[PDB]
RNA sequence: AAAAAAAAAAGGUAUGUAUUAA
RNA sequence: AUACUUACCUUAAGAUAUCAGAGGAAAGUCCUACUGAUCAAACAUGCGCUUCCAAUAGUAGAAGGACGUUAAGCAUUUAUCAUUGAACUAGUUCAUUGAAGUCAUUGAUGCAAACUCCUUGGUCACACACACGGCGCGGAAGGCGUG
């Protein structure tokens, strides 16, 4: 019981709360590809 | 070996002592592993507040050396 | 290198200083060791001194001036029995340690300053610490700015009558047996 | 007094009284625990004696009795940069024998330990 | 290049080096010419003697020893001087040394 | 070394400083480093000649540091056995 | 850009002055080598703080600047 | 929400970490309705037969 | 974050005058003008002149031994 | 304490009661903005100097470095060594042990055992060929074996097939021994 | 890294001693951000070196701006958006199915 | 090569270990750590009297002589004399040797012939 | 006359979710 | 304890007494439960080895403490700076404005005593014995020596 975020390809489940996936949003993984869509929308202008 | 950890001091205003007698107050920007920091806004502090007291330069560095005791005088 | 952690008795391997910072902080170890610290302290009560006996030879003079006094009957309790007194006693000892009579906080309850000195959240001195003793807060109020001009008059079938002096269990047949005055 | 080992290094003596001095000329006085490759310590009772600029001059030569102001600092640890030469107060409070008892007890108990807890994992 | 990414007989050479070409040269001439050196310590008195080893560290084993010290209060001096036979000086109190013509 | 491990247990406890400047800061310790640089919180400060003020957060330098005080019950912690039965580590 | 190193690389055997940090000392001579701590040696110095010295070695704490 | 996750969290990174919950919360709502959707299309799968 | 000795290399090619405080003993500040430094914060000074704590005089180009460094204000 | 900001519960927290605050005791020692080692370092004086010819005169002679011989007794020895070394290097159609036939079809035997014998040679090294010449290393001082032998072959390509087969192979079993093989080499 | 003397030697050679790289005027770099974590491996192209970030940084101020590095960047970046959109797709045919609907039949 | 190696064949010989604070410790010498740490046994340590009409000596070596416990009451210039005094290495400045040991003999170091002879 | 391929995850700590009984 | 999810991270290097001689695989290395010397540790074991181990034939005494009292003991020395106005000698008092300002003055420094209370020890055995400075059983702490 889960849903894949689109930013870090890893899975969340919608039962662990927010709180708990301010870790997963925090990571280095997560926070990369963060920033590397943001630079997708940079270099489409 | 391992980085001091300041990180929650950094960008807040922060009284610190040079040496024995000193204490200069500026806004914390980066640190080293010898807790050299660098700080902005550098203001040497005296017994007279407004008077005596004097601004050093728009970026003043620190030689960890003299570093003695380091408050942060912010949140 | 790696960081043996004695009280959980776990290896970790190749010690960093977050991975270190996360298991100090761990749940798991806090359990352990808090009730290690609770046995290591519980043991110097538990522990008896056992001083050293030096027994010098009785002289003459008290042997005679201390045989004419009578001998005294000593008292000694069943096992069963001691057993349950000690269970008893500890369990007292306990008691006294949780008490600290907090009564004054019961007194001000309804001061105009109430809110900015016995709720110790907002406070000064104590305020800001407890926001980062907060815990983490993983998974699953009394605000400062009230006045004097909540609750202007503090009796309108509010209040509690102060609770009565506690007595002592032991002693409680010494209590005079009726009032002077009827209550209803 | 008290007679040191002759040869007695800073590893051999443990739990003795010490007495440590610094280079600010004040002392701690206390059983050593532990201690460290620059020889940083750890005083378990300890008591900081200090002879004050008044007394001074009375040490100055010519019975003497200093007064020798001190205040109580129970487990500390010092820095062994402070540290200037250390001195043997007194002997531990248990004899070399019984150390020896009760080390041998110690670690029996903690093989005991490692076995109770080995067959403890390993059948469940 | 940096210290640590050298061998253990890199190392050798390198003190070697240093030793025999180098400022501390100055003391190794000096003893084996037998040349008496002068040595100014941080303590602020000087000894003039014959140097029989020296290390890394400055710290040197010494061998007819002359300390010179002099003290002064309120501008009223006294020299001193005290004979050694042989000696050991710990390196780090030197600040000057010179060798002797 | 135990004694700075010793430091490192000491964490979230009341414990009092001196600096070799010869100041005073005592208060609750939240952070150590191996190179016994402390920072302090909610702590009560002892000027060298005896005026005492407060300030809520101090870091200081582990050079200046002279003695650091803490809680006597740390005594009988389990860094200080002698003979003592670690497990095998695991293979990694 | 020249950095420390280099630049006592560029004064061997030039007449440099190092002040240390105690009197105002300084010993004017030409430098014959330097260490990998920046020990000195020098030839011809001469101490003013007014003498002249043959020969000289200068340890690397004590020293406080070097100038040509 | 902000009460909750702001004490352990820096500041800095509150703002983001808001904004990647809000927008999580959101998928998860899109999910549902995708759900809900299915449900609907084998309920009159069923009654087509 | 500004790394301190990332602000010693802007001190350096962005060629702004410095002075700098050494240790309280000596009773000197040095000003001029940094061009290279060391991993051990001793620093060259181009055109730097030594004033007593304004008639001091003027050194040269001078190689600075970073023990006695304290402060380096611009 | 009441507070407490811990991981502790509030019971564990009150048990690492702290001592109480420490006595303000007044410094004896100097302030550290005071601390300094001494200045005003007299330097070396020409008056020292001057002073320099009273130590010189009384010790003109110094101690001899017997410690220094010690090394220079071991280099002196490599050099020694070295020139050992220069008188066998001036000393292969000269030796005329070593004069047999042309060198490509001389193979070189080693590691053979010193009890070994020209027939089992003769045998294991005609395994790969006719047999030309043979010669066997003896020391010059006593006819002990060295170990080592030259064996010249009726044709290079068989003297090479023998070192491959023989040389390439864990050595050569001969006798209790394993025997390396190459070619001439010299 | 055995003392701090040494790295800030090392720190102080990366400040003073085509490279492209790291290009955009905000941080990035594909490799930079992962290290550590499982995905991305050890050693990555050319050289991110302080000295050249300084000056390009500072050629921003001189406003120079000829997004070539960007048009690097592109190609460099949007193959890892590709390869990330690929994961996510494949964790969705993971994750849905099992053995699964056999039990679902029979319900 | 470190001289400190050296020392470590002094042991059980009469010195005088002169430190920074001007102190002098006269003793019995055991076992000298690779760090200078100079352990000793039957010790007698003192200040000198700088005479030039009263300079006072120094005044924390004097705090610090009289809190070594070994000071006795009765003595008239400044002295102590105790068992077992350790020393850290740093302290030390000077170090005065016996007159009768040779140095030849001690002064060879056995890793600096042991590099040679290898090579 | 000559010829041709490679064998592999590791395992530590922490957090959340589920299971181990009248 | 098991399963799944997420986060944080991964190997400074080398060595285990020295010296010398003989042997095995001209130079060097490695090795020999090989031979000698020296060193170190543990374990035993000894010395007419050294020091210490409290009254009961009495209401004591030795060592160490009090972060104990007398005790506001006795004897000393201390209580902010700047600006403006009034008076004033030729510095002093009062009022206003600003800055910082450990608490204490029953304090702090020096001097000394009395009292009270805490911790510790073989409170062992034999002996109340006119000597020229021993040779009871143990415990504690050392030094030296042999194996
Ligand atoms: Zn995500
Ligand atoms: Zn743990
Ligand atoms: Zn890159």
């Amino acid at each position: 019981k889960l849903q894949v975020c689109e930013v870090c390809g890893a899975y969340l489940s919608r039962l662990d709360t927010d709180r708990r996936l301010a870790d997963h949003f925090l990571g280095k993984i997560h926070l990369g590809y963060v920033k590397m869509r943001e630079d997708y929308d940079r270099l489409m202008k | 070996v391992s980085t001091p950890e300041l990180k929650k001091y950094m960008d807040k205003k922060i009284l610190l002592n040079i040496n024995g007698s000193r204490k200069v107050a500026g806004i914390l920007r980066g640190y080293d592993i010898f807790l050299n920091v660098v700080l902005d806004d550098a203001m040497e502090i005296n017994g007279e507040d407004p008077a005596n007291n004097h601004q050093l330069g728009l970026q003043t560095v620190i030689r960890g050396n003299s570093i003695i005791s380091l408050e942060a005088l912010d949140a | 290198t790696r960081y043996y952690c004695e009280y959980c008795h776990s290896y970790l391997t190749h010690d960093t200083l977050s991975v270190r910072k996360s298991h100090l902080v761990g749940k798991n170890h806090l359990r352990i060791t808090a009730d290690y610290y609770r046995n290591k302290a519980r043991d110097i009560i538990n522990k008896h001194n056992h001083k050293r006996r030096h027994i010098g030879k009785r002289g003459r003079k008290e042997r005679e001036n201390s045989s004419q006094n009578e001998t005294l009957k000593v008292t000694c309790l069943s096992n069963k029995e001691k057993r349950h007194i000690m269970h008893v006693k500890k369990m007292n000892q306990k008691e006294l340690a949780q008490t600290s009579i907090d009564t004054l906080k019961l007194l001000y309850d309804g001061s105009p300053g109430y809110s900015k000195v016995f709720v110790d959240a907002n406070r000064f001195d104590i305020g800001d610490l407890v926001k980062a003793s907060k815990l983490p807060q993983r998974a699953n109020s009394r605000s400062r700015d009230e006045t004097c001009e909540s609750n202007p008059f503090p009796r309108l079938n509010n209040p509690k009558k102060l609770e009565p002096p506690k007595i002592l269990s032991q002693w409680s047949n010494t209590i005079p047996k009726t009032s002077i005055f009827y209550s209803v | 007094k008290i007679q040191v080992a002759h040869s007695s290094r800073l590893a051999n003596l443990i739990d003795y009284k010490l007495r440590v001095l610094t280079q600010d000329g004040r002392v701690y006085i206390g059983q050593l625990m532990a201690f460290d490759k620059h020889m940083n310590l750890v005083l378990n009772e300890c008591i900081e004696e200090r002879v004050p600029k008044t007394q001074l001059d009375k040490l100055r030569p010519r019975t003497l009795n200093i007064k020798v102001e001190k205040r109580v600092l129970g487990l500390t640890i010092l820095r062994g940069e402070q540290i200037l030469s250390t001195v043997v107060e007194d002997k531990p409070l248990l004899s070399k024998k019984e150390r020896l008892v009760r080390d041998k007890k110690e670690k029996k108990q903690a093989q005991k330990q490692t076995k109770l807890r080995k067959e403890k994992e390993k059948k469940p | 290049r940096p210290k640590h990414e050298l061998s253990r007989a890199e190392l050798e050479e390198l003190e070697e080096f240093e030793f025999k070409h180098g400022p501390m040269s100055l003391i190794n001439d000096a003893m084996v010419t037998r040349t008496p050196v002068i040595i100014s310590l941080r303590n602020n008195h000087k000894i003039i003697a014959r140097v029989k080893a020296f290390d890394r560290h400055c710290n040197m084993v010494l061998e007819n020893v002359k300390e010179l010290w002099t003290e002064k209060k309120g501008k009223n001096v006294i020299n001193r001087e005290r004979f050694i036979s042989k000696l050991f000086l710990r390196g780090d109190s030197v600040i000057v040394v010179l060798k002797t013509p | 070394g135990i004694p700075v491990k010793l430091l490192n247990e000491a964490q979230g406890h009341i414990v009092s400083l001196e600096l070799t400047t010869g100041a005073t800061y005592r208060g609750k310790l939240v952070e150590s480093e191996d190179s016994m640089n402390v920072q302090l919180r909610d702590v009560i400060a002892t000027e060298p000649q005896g005026a005492v003020t407060h300030m809520d957060q101090i870091f200081v330098r582990g050079s200046q540091i002279k003695f650091i005080v803490v809680p006597d019950l740390l005594k009988n912690a389990p860094l200080f056995k002698k003979n003592s039965s670690r497990p095998m580590p695991p293979i990694r | 850009p020249v950095n420390p190193k280099p630049f006592l690389k560029g004064l061997v055997n030039h007449r440099v002055g190092v002040k240390l940090k105690f009197n105002s000392t300084e010993y004017r001579g030409t430098l014959v080598s330097t260490d990998n701590y920046f020990n000195l040696q020098l030839n011809e110095a001469e101490e003013f703080v007014h003498g002249t010295l043959g020969e000289i070695f200068i340890r690397c704490n004590n020293v406080l600047y070097i100038r040509e | 929400a902000a009460a909750a996750a702001a004490a352990a969290a820096a500041a800095a990174a509150a703002a983001a970490a808001a904004a990647a919950a809000a927008a999580a919360a959101a998928a998860a709502a899109a999910a549902a309705a995708a759900a809900a959707a299915a449900a609907a299309a084998a309920a009159a799968a069923a009654a087509a037969a | 974050m500004v790394p301190p000795i990332n602000c010693i290399f802007n001190f350096l090619q962005q060629q702004t005058p410095v002075t700098i405080w050494l240790f309280e003993q000596i009773g000197i500040r040095i000003k001029g003008k940094i061009v290279g430094f060391d991993e051990f914060m001793n620093v060259v000074i181009d055109e730097a002149v030594e004033i007593p704590v304004e008639k001091g005089t003027p050194l040269g180009k001078i190689l600075l031994k970073g023990d006695n460094i304290t402060l380096i204000t611009s | 304490m009441n507070y407490n900001l811990s991981k502790y519960p509030d019971d564990v927290s009150r048990l690492f009661k702290p001592r109480p605050p420490l006595s303000y005791k007044r410094p004896t020692d100097y302030p550290y903005a005071k601390r300094q080692t001494n200045p005003n370092i007299t330097g070396v004086a020409n008056l020292l100097s001057t002073s320099l010819k009273h130590y010189m005169e009384e010790f003109p002679e110094g101690s001899p470095n017997n410690h220094l011989q010690r090394y220079e007794d071991i280099k002196l020895s490599k050099i020694k060594n070295a020139q050992l070394l220069d008188r066998r290097l001036q000393n292969p159609n000269v030796d005329p042990h070593i004069k047999d036939t042309d060198p490509y079809r001389t193979i070189f035997i080693g590691r053979l055992p010193y009890d070994l014998d020209e027939i089992e040679l003769q045998k294991y090294f005609v395994k790969f060929g006719e047999i030309e010449k043979i010669r066997i290393v003896k020391d010059k001082i006593t006819q002990k074996s060295k170990g080592y032998a030259f064996i010249v072959f009726k044709d290079p390509i068989s003297s090479k097939m023998a070192f491959k087969e023989i040389g390439v192979h864990r050595g050569i079993q001969i006798k209790d021994r394993i025997c390396i093989v190459d070619i001439e080499r010299g | 890294m055995s003392t701090p003397a040494a790295e800030q030697r090392k720190l102080v050679e990366q400040l003073m001693g085509p490279k492209i790289c790291k290009s955009y005027l905000v941080g990035e770099c594909p490799y930079d951000l992962f290290q550590g974590t499982k995905q991305s491996l050890g050693k990555c192209p050319q050289m991110h070196l302080t000295k050249h970030k300084i000056q390009y940084e500072r050629e921003v101020k001189q406003g120079k701006t000829f997004p070539e590095f960007e048009r690097e960047y592109l190609a460099i970046l949007s193959r890892f958006v590709n390869e990330c959109n690929g994961q996510i797709s494949v964790a969705l045919q993971n994750l849905k199915h099992t053995a699964e609907e056999r039990m679902k039949i029979q319900q | 090569m470190k001289l400190v190696n050296f020392l470590k064949k002094l042991r059980n010989e009469q010195v005088t270990i002169e430190l920074k604070n001007g102190t002098t410790v006269w003793g019995t010498l055991q076992s000298v750590s690779p760090q200078m740490n100079a352990i000793l046994t039957d010790v007698k340590l003192t200040l000198p009297q700088p005479r030039l009409n009263k300079l006072n000596s120094n005044g924390i070596a004097m705090a610090s002589l009289y809190l070594t416990g070994g000071q006795q009451p009765t003595a008239s210039d400044n002295i102590a004399s105790l068992q077992y005094i350790n020393i850290r290495g740093n302290t030390i400045r000077q170090i005065i040797l016996p007159d009768s040991l040779n140095l030849d003999s001690l002064l060879v170091d056995q890793k600096q012939l042991n590099s040679l002879r290898r090579s």
